[PDB]
């Protein structure tokens, strides 16, 4: 197992700043789910013994 | 009549005597009052044997 390195950004001594910028939309991510309810079960008497 | 074992919910007054009872045998409602010992019980829809 490896960790991945984020880029990796230096501080500049100088009061001007580095930044990274994007340079492409990428859309597409996706993927959830909450599981809100479950199944309803009721026993019945007598007849299961 | 004749007599057959059965369970029944009775109800007794303070002077003592029973003035009400209830079989469990007879009618899906009886069995509804028979669940919680209670001669009348909350209004919805309950499973029967």
């Amino acid at each position: 197992i490896a960790f991945n390195h984020p880029i990796q950004v230096d501080q500049l001594n100088s009061s001007y700043f580095k930044l990274s910028i994007p340079t492409n939309f990428s859309f597409g991510v996706t993927q959830e789910y909450i599981q809100t309810t479950i199944q309803k079960v009721t026993v019945d008497c007598k007849q299961y013994v | 009549y004749k007599l057959q074992p059965l369970t029944f919910l009775l109800d007794f007054s303070v002077d003592g005597y029973i003035r009400r009872a209830i079989d469990c045998g007879f009618n899906d409602l009886s069995q509804l009052h028979c669940s919680y010992e209670s001669f009348d019980v909350e209004s919805g829809v309950y499973s029967v044997s």
